[PDB]
């Protein structure tokens, strides 16, 4: 059925079969992984707000 | 077909990479020629032979 | 002619493309045709 959004997560990518994740099925695949250094400064900002940079 | 006494039935076979356009082929075809499409899954757990038939 | 070197560019950089992904990098690119002709090398594995 047409309009329809379809959200998909799994820990370890290699195990998917590359059918079930194709140019049509998936249409944009994104990797989330550890962090960075802007993300700790984000996060220590988000957290402890008032704080000098 | 009547007159040679062959069945008149036909099948057709479709075989390819995943997303090489196989699906979205029938139904284009399924359109151009008016007609409808009845899915039929074959590793189901209701399907019998007679079913089948 | 854009056309042609849209494809001549993606025969270039992979050998085995298919048009699901060609679609799918057309989506990328909505009302751009310059954009798609120009980032071929996005499409190399
Ligand atoms: N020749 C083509 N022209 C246009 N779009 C195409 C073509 N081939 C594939 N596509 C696109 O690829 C996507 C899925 O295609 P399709 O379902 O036909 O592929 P498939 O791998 O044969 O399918 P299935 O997994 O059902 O067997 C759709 O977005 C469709 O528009
Ligand atoms: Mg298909």
């Amino acid at each position: 059925t047409e309009a329809r959004i379809v959200f998909m997560t799994t820990n370890y990518i290699d195990r998917l079969d590359p059918a079930l994740i194709r140019p049509g099925r998936v249409d944009l695949k994104e990797y989330v992984g550890y962090c960075s250094h802007w993300q700790l400064t984000q996060m220590f900002q988000r957290f402890y707000p008032g704080q000098a940079p | 077909y009547i007159d040679r006494g062959i069945p008149y039935r036909r099948g057709y076979l479709l075989y390819g990479p995943p997303g090489c356009g196989k699906s979205s082929f029938i139904t284009a075809l399924a359109g151009e020629l008016e007609h409808s499409i009845c899915l039929l899954s074959l590793t189901d757990s209701s399907l019998s032979d007679d079913r089948l038939n | 002619s854009l056309a042609e070197n849209f494809a001549e560019h993606v025969l270039k950089a992979t050998s085995e493309i298919s048009p699901a992904q060609v679609q799918g990098y057309f989506m990328l690119y909505k009302n751009d045709p310059m954009g798609a002709v120009h980032n071929i090398e996005s499409l190399r594995p």
